[PDB]
C-alpha cells in the first residue's frame, strides 16, 4: 500500500493508492440517413392519399 | 396543446353536450362562458379544450354536426347551450334514416364541406393541434355514416393529426331499429383504418350497469349518458389538468397501441353506487377491475389485456393504490400479457369530479373486446344471409358487395384479436 | 396471495416444495417466464439473478446463493480452501488437493508425491502412480489425497460417506438438518486394487449397478442416524454426536462463514436461500474429512416429506407468512 | 483555464439540469441574478468556476449552458422560475409538439427540423470560449427526446468538435418513475447510436434514486424535485474537479484516462453517501462512508460488483476528510470487501479531497453533513442494467410490439435489430472483461 502523486492545494488534495500491480459519420452521411427517412416517410404519406383519392 | 372536438347525429350531441357540461363545471365554467372557479389548476390547460373569447369567456373547441335539426335544438336550448360558439353548429333538414349510406354517401356528403369549413376555422386558430376527438353512436346514420366520411375527410386534411372517437355499439337490448349491425358493420371497417383510440362504448354494458348496479328499473338515454360524460371526464384528466405525467393525444396512443389495428378500448368507472359512504382505496381498484364496472359487454376474463391504464382522482394513499394495483394484478395474474413489460399504468390526479372524493377511471386494451365485434357480425350476418333491410341500402347507391367486404373486414380483426390472446 | 415459478422441473426437491407450496392455497404457480414472482425455483444453470429485485411492489426471493459454486464446484472448493485465510493451505479437514490443467498446480503435486502411502485419486481414477494419473487427465480436474484408511462398518468391511443436508435461509441462518444419511458400499473394502471400483465409490447409482448383494445389509445401501449411532454406541463405545458430528458441524459452519460477506443477500435488492449437500468421510480414528459440497442435492426418499415441509417452514414462510427438525448452527 | 459546456436535452435533461445549476450557484456563492460578490474580476477571468460561467460588464455570471427541449412546457419553467435571470434567452430552444416517447420522433421526424439551430446555438456558446474542453450531455434513455435528439446532437458534436470530450448524465429507466411502456426500444436505440460518441457516460438508474428517497429521506412517494435534487448532489460531486481548484479531474479528458481503458466499456457505477434526511444526526467517518460504497443500496444503478470485476475507481471526497484517514478506512475495506481487479489493472484507487463540505439547497430533504464521497468505480457489473433493459426489448420484439410506430416516422425496422445485436456484443465484452470460467 503506498500513495503516490500527492498534490495540495488550499481546495484540497489528490493522491493515489496503489494495494497491488497488475499481472466517425461524416457530415454527408448523417444527412443521407436523415432524408432517407423523410423519403419513407413521404412514401408512406403518399400512398394514404393514394388511398384516400380512392 | 388545442383539441378540436366534434361531435355528430342525435347519440353523439346529447353524450357531447353532457361532457360538456361536466367538464365545464370542472374546469369553473358557468354556462355563459364566465370563469367562477377558485384555482388556477382550472386554469392551467384550459386551452386544450376551450377558446379565450375577447370578454374573458371561454368557449368550447366544440363543432355540433347533424342531418336534422332537433337534437341540435335541444343542445341550445340545454343546461350549457349557450356556450357554444353558434357558428359551430352545422345541420341540414333532410335526416340520416337510421341509415349509414345516407349518412356517408349522399345527405352525408352535401353537408360534409360545410363542416370542414368549421374545422378548419378552428384548426386555424390553434397555436398547435394535437387532434380530434369525435362522440357519435354506430348504429343510426348520421354519427355513423356521416361521422365516419367526417373522419376520412380530416384525415387527408390533416394526415399526421392524432384522431379519437367515443363510440357508442348498438344492443338489440337498447335498439331503435334493426338496421344498427349493419350501420355497425360498415362504420367499424371505416374506425380501424382511420383513427388511433376508440372508446367503446356498449349501449347493453350500460344499459346493464343502470339496471343491475345502480337500481334504475326503467333507464333512459340520460341516465345511461350520465355514465359516458364520467368516463369521458374521466380519460380526459391527464390532457385537461396539470399533472406530472405531461401526456398528450400521441402519447397517449403511443403507449395504448402495440399494434395499428388493435386500437378499441373497453372503458370503466368507478364508483358506481346506487351516496355519501367513504370509497376506500382497496374498493376503488377491485372495482375498476370487476367486468360489471366496464362499459363494454366483454369478459375480461375471456381475453388478455395488452396495455391498461388506471387513473385515480382525488385525495388519497398514493401508497394504498401501488399495494392495490399490485393485489389486482396477482388476482388477475393470467389476464395480462406477459410480453409487454409493464403495461398497466397508474396515474393520479388531486381533482376530484364533482359530487365524489375520489374514484378511477379504467381503460383497458383487451383481447376479449373480440366479443363486441363477434356478436355485431353474428346480427350482421343472421340478416344479410338472406338479404334483408338490405333495399333501404342499395337504394342509396351501395352495392351488396361493399357489405361482403365489410364483414369480412370485421371477421379480420376479430381473428387479430385472437392471435395475440393466445401468444 | 403469494405467487411463485418454477425453472428446474428436474429438481426432486423443489417438486416436492412446489407441490406444498400450492396445497396450502396461499400460493399460485406462475409461467416459468412470468417476472412478477415472489419466490423462484431457479435453473441450476446461467440464473438471471441480474433480473432479480427490480419489480416495483415485489419481495423477491430465489433458491439459490449467487457466488455458492465456488463452494460446490471441486476446483473452486480446492482454490478456496487454500487461499482463504480461514480456511487456510493448512486445514485439517480437507484432503490435500491440487488443481491440475490438461493457476496449474501440476508442479508443487509431483513435488509433494515424490516426498511419499501415495495413493491419490482424480476427479473418476485411483491410483498409486502419478503417471496414470496425470495421462488420464489429458485424456480441468482435481488430485486428491485418497483416504487409504477408511472407517469400516461391520459386518462387511464395507466403506460409506455420510450426506448432511444443509439450509442456508436469506439472514444467513445455518440449519443442520437433523436426519443424515450414511450411503455404503455393500462389496467389502479391498486395498490391494483400486481397479475395482465398487467397493471404492460409494455413489448410489454405483452400487445399484455394479454391485451383487446391493442392499443386503441396510435398504438401497442407506443408513440412517438411528442405526449408525446404535452401531457406534455397539462397536466403538461412543455416539455419532460426540466422535463424528461436532466435526461436521464444524465443517459446515466453517465453509459457509467463509463465503458469507461475497455471497449473503443481507442488504441486496433480492433475498436467496440455498440447501447444500455436504458429504464427509470418516477415516478409523474417527476423524472427518470434507470431500465436496453439492449445490443442487437431491434427498433420501423416506425424508422428502419432512426436508421440504422444512424448506417451507424456515426459508420460504419466514419471508411470506401464511394465514425443530434443524439444527442451528450458531456463528 | 478551459471552458465546458452543458447540455440539458428532454424533461428529464432539463429538470436535472436546473437542479445542478441551482446548486452550482450555491457552491459558488452566485445569487439567482447571477452575481458573484466574491469574484473580484469583474467582467472576466480565469478562475475555475469560469469553466462553467462566462461574465458580462455588468458582473452577472451566466451558465455555459443550452436547454433543448421539442415541447415548451418544461423549459417555459426555466424562464420564470427563481433563476430566470441566469440564462440568455437564446440558450432556452424549444420546439412545438414533442417527440411522443418515440425515438424515431426525436431522431428523424422532428429533429431533423430543429438540429442546426440548436448547433447555431451551441456554436454561439463555443466562440466565447478560449479554450472549449467539450461537453456535458444531460438526457434520459426512455424520453422520444432525451433518446432520439441526443443521439442525433451527439453524432453531429462529433462532426463539429471532433476534437473534443463528451461526457453524458443519462437516466435509466424504471416504472417505479413515470415511464412509458417503449422506453425499453429507446434505450437501446440511442445508446447503440450514441455510443461511439461518448467518451464518458454516467448512468443513473430511477430506481436507485426513488429507492434511496424512500428509503433514507423517509420520503414516501418522491416527487421529480426530490430526485433531482439528490441526482444533482451526485453530479456535483462529480464536476467538483472541473469548477474548483484541485489536481484529480480537471479536464474532461481525465475521466477517460482514469476510468475508461476500453473505449465502448464507458459507463462508471456511481456510489454516494452518505444521504441523510434534513428532518432528523451522528456524523459519519471517513471509514463508515468509504464502507458505504460498497453497500448496494447507495449506487447510482443496483447490481452486485461482489460479482464483476474493476477496471478503475476513484473516491472523490467532500468536506473534512484528511488523506491519512482515507488509507485507513480503505485498508480496512480491503480486507473486508470482495473487491476484485481484472488481472491487467493497478488494484488502486485514485483520490480526490475537497475540503468543502456538500452544499444543499436550503428546505431541501437533505440535511448538510460534515464529509461524503462519491465513488466512481468501472466494474463489470452494471452490465446487469444492460443485460434487464434487453431482455424487456426482446420480449416486446419478438412481437414486434409498437415497432410501427416506429416506422411511420421513416425508421426501418432493421434499424432496431442492428441497434440490439450492438447491445449484445456490448454485453458480450462485459462478460469477456469481467467473468472467469465456471466448470461445467
Ligand atoms: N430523474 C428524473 N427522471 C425524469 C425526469 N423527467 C422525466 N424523467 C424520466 O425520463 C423518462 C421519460 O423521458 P422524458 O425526459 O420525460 O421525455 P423527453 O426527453 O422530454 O421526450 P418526449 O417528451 O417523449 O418528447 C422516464 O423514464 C422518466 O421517469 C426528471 O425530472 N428526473
Ligand atoms: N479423497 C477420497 N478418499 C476416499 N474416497 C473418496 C475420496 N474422494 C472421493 N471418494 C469416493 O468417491 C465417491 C464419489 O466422490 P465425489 O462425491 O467426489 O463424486 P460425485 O460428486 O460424483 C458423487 P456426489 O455428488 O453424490 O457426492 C465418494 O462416495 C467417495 O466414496
Ligand atoms: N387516457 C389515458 C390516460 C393515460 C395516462 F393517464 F396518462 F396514464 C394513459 C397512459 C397509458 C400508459 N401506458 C403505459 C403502459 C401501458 C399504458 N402510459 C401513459 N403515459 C403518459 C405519458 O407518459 C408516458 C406514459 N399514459 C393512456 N390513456
Ligand atoms: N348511449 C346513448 N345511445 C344513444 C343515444 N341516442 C341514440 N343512441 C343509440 O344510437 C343508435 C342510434 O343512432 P343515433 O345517434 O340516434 O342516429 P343518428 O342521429 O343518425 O346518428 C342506437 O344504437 C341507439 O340506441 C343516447 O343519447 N345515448
Ligand atoms: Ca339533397
Ligand atoms: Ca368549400
Ligand atoms: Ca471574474
Ligand atoms: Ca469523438
Ligand atoms: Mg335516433
Ligand atoms: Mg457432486
Ligand atoms: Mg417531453
Amino acid at each position: 500500500m503506498e500513495v503516490i502523486e500527492l498534490n495540495k492545494c488550499t481546495s484540497g488534495q489528490s493522491f493515489e493508492v496503489i494495494l497491488k500491480p497488475p499481472s466517425d459519420p461524416s457530415l454527408e452521411e448523417i444527412q443521407k440517413k436523415l432524408e432517407a427517412a423523410e423519403e419513407r416517410r413521404k412514401y408512406q404519406e403518399a400512398e394514404l392519399l393514394k388511398h384516400l383519392a380512392e | 396543446r388545442e383539441i378540436v372536438h366534434i361531435q355528430a347525429g342525435q347519440c353523439g350531441n346529447q353524450i357531447g353536450a353532457k361532457f360538456w357540461e361536466v367538464i365545464s363545471d370542472e374546469h369553473g365554467i358557468d354556462p355563459t362562458g364566465s370563469y367562477h372557479g377558485d384555482s388556477d389548476l382550472q386554469l392551467e390547460r384550459i386551452n386544450v379544450y376551450y377558446n379565450e373569447a375577447t370578454g374573458n369567456k371561454y368557449v368550447p373547441r366544440a363543432i355540433l354536426v347533424d342531418l336534422e335539426p332537433g337534437t341540435m335544438d335541444s343542445v341550445r336550448s340545454g343546461p350549457f347551450g349557450q356556450i357554444f360558439r353558434p357558428d359551430n353548429f352545422v345541420f341540414g333538414q333532410s335526416g340520416a334514416g337510421n341509415n349509414w349510406a345516407k349518412g356517408h354517401y349522399t345527405e352525408g356528403a352535401e353537408l360534409v364541406d360545410s363542416v370542414l369549413d368549421v374545422v378548419r376555422k378552428e384548426s386555424e386558430s390553434c397555436d398547435c393541434l394535437q387532434g380530434f376527438q369525435l362522440t357519435h353512436s354506430l348504429g343510426g346514420g348520421t354519427g355513423s355514416g356521416m361521422g365516419t366520411l367526417l373522419i376520412s375527410k380530416i384525415r387527408e386534411e390533416y394526415p399526421d393529426r392524432i384522431m379519437n372517437t367515443f363510440s357508442v355499439m348498438p344492443s338489440p337490448k337498447v335498439s331503435d331499429t334493426v338496421v344498427e349491425p349493419y350501420n355497425a358493420t360498415l362504420s367499424v371497417h371505416q374506425l380501424v383504418e382511420n383513427t388511433d383510440e376508440t372508446y367503446c362504448i356498449d349501449n347493453e354494458a350500460l344499459y346493464d350497469i343502470c339496471f343491475r348496479t345502480l337500481k334504475l328499473t326503467t333507464p333512459t338515454y340520460g341516465d345511461l349518458n350520465h355514465l359516458v360524460s364520467a368516463t369521458m371526464s374521466g380519460v380526459t384528466t391527464c390532457l385537461r389538468f396539470p399533472g406530472q405525467l405531461n401526456a398528450d393525444l400521441r402519447k397517449l396512443a403511443v403507449n395504448m397501441v402495440p399494434f395499428p389495428r388493435l386500437h378499441f378500448f373497453m372503458p370503466g368507472f368507478a364508483p358506481l353506487t346506487s351516496q355519501y359512504r367513504a370509497l376506500t382505496v382497496p374498493e376503488l381498484t377491485q372495482q375498476m377491475f370487476d367486468s360489471k364496472n366496464m362499459m363494454a359487454a366483454c369478459d375480461p376474463r375471456h381475453g388478455r389485456y395488452l396495455t391498461v391504464a388506471a387513473i385515480f382522482r382525488g385525495r388519497m394513499s398514493m401508497k394504498e393504490v401501488d399495494e392495490q394495483m399490485l393485489n389486482v394484478q396477482n388476482k388477475n395474474s393470467s389476464y395480462f400479457v406477459e410480453w409487454i413489460p409493464n403495461n398497466v399504468k397508474t396515474a393520479v390526479c388531486d381533482i376530484p369530479p364533482r359530487g365524489l372524493k375520489m374514484s378511477a377511471t379504467f381503460i383497458g386494451n383487451s383481447t376479449a373486446i373480440q366479443e363486441l365485434f363477434k356478436r355485431i357480425s353474428e346480427q350482421f350476418t343472421a340478416m344479410f344471409r338472406r338479404k334483408a333491410f338490405l333495399h333501404w341500402y342499395t337504394g342509396e347507391g351501395m352495392d351488396e358487395m361493399e357489405f361482403t367486404e365489410a364483414e369480412s373486414n370485421m371477421n379480420d380483426l376479430v381473428s387479430e384479436y385472437q392471435q395475440y390472446q393466445d401468444a | 396471495m403469494y405467487t411463485f415459478v418454477v425453472r428446474d422441473e428436474n429438481s426432486s426437491v423443489y417438486a416436492e416444495v412446489s407441490r406444498l407450496l400450492l396445497a396450502t392455497g396461499q400460493w399460485k404457480r406462475l409461467r416459468k417466464d412470468n417476472p412478477r414472482f415472489n419466490l423462484m425455483l431457479g435453473e441450476r444453470n446461467r440464473l438471471p439473478f441480474g433480473r432479480l429485485g427490480h419489480e416495483p411492489g415485489l419481495v423477491q426471493l430465489v433458491n439459490y446463493y449467487r457466488g455458492a459454486d465456488k463452494l460446490c464446484r471441486k476446483a473452486s472448493l480446492v482454490k478456496l480452501i487454500k487461499t482463504s485465510p480461514e480456511l487456510s493451505e493448512s486445514c485439517t479437514w480437507f484432503p490435500e488437493s491440487y488443481v491440475i490443467y490438461p493457476t496449474d498446480e501440476r508442479e508443487v503435486f509431483l513435488a509433494a508425491y515424490n516426498r511419499r502411502g501415495n495413493v491419490w485419486i482424480a476427479k473418476i481414477l485411483i491410483s498409486s502412480e502419478a503417471s496414470e494419473l496425470l495421462d488420464f487427465i489429458d485424456e480441468v480436474h482435481v488430485i486428491q489425497k485418497y483416504l487409504e484408511k477408511p472407517l469400516l462398518l461391520e459386518p462387511g468391511h464395507r466403506k460409506f460417506d455420510i450426506r448432511s443436508w444443509v439450509l442456508v435461509d436469506h439472514l444467513y441462518n445455518i440449519y443442520l438438518y437433523r436426519e443424515g444419511v450414511l450411503r455404503t458400499s455393500s462389496e467389502p473394502y479391498n486395498s490391494a486394487n483400486f481397479q475395482d471400483k465398487t467397493c471404492h465409490l460409494t455413489n448410489h447409482c454405483i452400487q445399484k449397478e455394479y454391485s451383487k448383494n446391493y442392499g443386503r445389509y441396510e435398504e438401497g445401501n442407506e443408513m440412517f442416524f438411528e442405526e449408525f449411532n446404535q452401531y457406534l454406541m455397539d462397536a466403538l463405545n461412543t455416539t455419532l454426536e460426540n466422535s463424528i458430528l461436532l466435526q461436521i458441524k464444524h465443517i459446515i459452519r466453517s465453509c459457509l462463514m467463509c463465503i458469507e460477506p461475497a455471497i449473503s443477500t443481507k442488504h441486496l435488492h433480492y433475498q436467496s436461500f440455498q440447501l447444500f449437500g455436504f458429504d464427509f468421510m470418516v477415516d478409523e480414528e474417527l476423524k472427518v474429512w470434507l470431500i465436496e459440497v453439492n449445490g443442487a442435492p437431491a434427498c433420501a426418499q423416506k425424508l422428502y416429506a419432512e426436508l421440504c415441509q422444512g424448506i417451507v417452514d424456515v426459508a420460504i414462510s419466514s419471508v411470506f407468512p401464511l394465514a425443530s427438525i434443524f439444527i442451528k448452527l450458531h456463528h | 483555464m478551459r471552458e465546458c459546456i452543458s447540455i440539458h436535452v428532454g424533461q428529464a435533461g432539463v429538470q436535472i439540469g436546473n437542479a445542478c445549476w441551482e446548486l452550482y450557484c450555491l457552491e459558488h456563492g452566485i445569487q439567482p441574478d447571477g452575481q458573484m460578490p466574491s469574484d473580484k474580476t469583474i467582467g472576466g477571468g480565469d478562475d475555475s468556476f469560469n469553466t462553467f460561467f462566462s461574465e458580462t460588464g455588468a458582473g452577472k455570471h451566466v451558465p455555459r449552458a443550452v436547454f433543448v427541449d421539442l415541447e415548451p412546457t418544461v423549459i417555459d419553467e426555466v424562464r420564470t422560475g427563481t433563476y430566470r435571470q441566469l440564462f440568455h434567452p437564446e440558450q432556452l430552444i424549444t420546439g412545438k409538439e414533442d417527440a411522443a416517447n418515440n425515438y424515431a420522433r426525436g431522431h428523424y421526424t422532428i429533429g431533423k427540423e430543429i438540429i442546426d439551430l440548436v448547433l447555431d446555438r451551441i456554436r454561439k456558446l463555443a466562440d466565447q470560449c478560449t479554450g472549449l474542453q467539450g461537453f456535458l450531455v444531460f438526457h434520459s434513455f426512455g424520453g422520444g427526446t432525451g433518446s432520439g435528439f441526443t443521439s442525433l446532437l451527439m453524432e453531429r458534436l462529433s462532426v463539429d468538435y471532433g476534437k473534443k470530450s463528451k461526457l453524458e448524465f443519462s437516466i435509466y429507466p424504471a416504472p417505479q418513475v413515470s415511464t412509458a411502456v417503449v422506453e425499453p426500444y429507446n434505450s437501446i436505440l440511442t445508446t447503440h447510436t450514441t455510443l461511439e460518441h461518448s467518451d464518458c457516460a454516467f448512468m443513473v438508474d430511477n430506481e436507485a434514486i426513488y429507492d434511496i428517497c424512500r428509503r433514507n429521506l423517509d420520503i414516501e412517494r418522491p416527487t421529480y424535485t426530490n430526485l433531482n435534487r439528490l441526482i444533482s448532489q451526485i453530479v456535483s460531486s462529480i464536476t467538483a474537479s472541473l469548477r474548483f481548484d484541485g489536481a484529480l479531474n480537471v479536464d474532461l479528458t481525465e475521466f477517460q484516462t482514469n476510468l475508461v481503458p476500453y473505449p465502448r466499456i464507458h459507463f462508471p457505477l456511481a456510489t454516494y453517501a452518505p444521504v441523510i434526511s434534513a428532518e432528523k444526526h451522528e456524523q459519519l467517518s471517513v471509514a463508515e462512508i468509504t464502507n458505504a460504497c460498497f453497500e448496494p443500496a447507495n449506487q447510482m444503478v443496483k447490481c452486485d460488483p461482489r460479482h464483476g470485476k474493476y477496471m478503475a475507481c476513484c473516491l472523490l471526497y467532500r468536506g473534512d476528510v484528511v488523506p491519512k484517514d482515507v488509507n485507513a478506512a480503505i485498508a480496512t475495506i480491503k480486507t473486508k470487501r470482495s473487491i476484485q481487479f481484472v488481472d491487467w489493472c493497478p488494484t488502486g484507487f485514485k483520490v480526490g479531497i475537497n475540503y468543502q463540505p456538500p452544499t444543499v439547497v436550503p428546505g431541501g430533504d437533505l440535511a448538510k453533513v460534515q464529509r461524503a464521497v462519491c465513488m466512481l468505480s468501472n466494474t463489470t457489473a452494471i452490465a446487469e442494467a444492460w443485460a434487464r433493459l434487453d431482455h424487456k426489448f426482446d420480449l416486446m420484439y419478438a412481437k414486434r410490439a409498437f415497432v410501427h410506430w416506429y416506422v411511420g416516422e421513416g425508421m426501418e425496422e432493421g434499424e432496431f435489430s442492428e441497434a440490439r445485436e450492438d447491445m449484445a456484443a456490448l454485453e458480450k465484452d462485459y462478460e469477456e472483461v469481467g467473468v472467469d470460467s465456471v466448470e461445467g
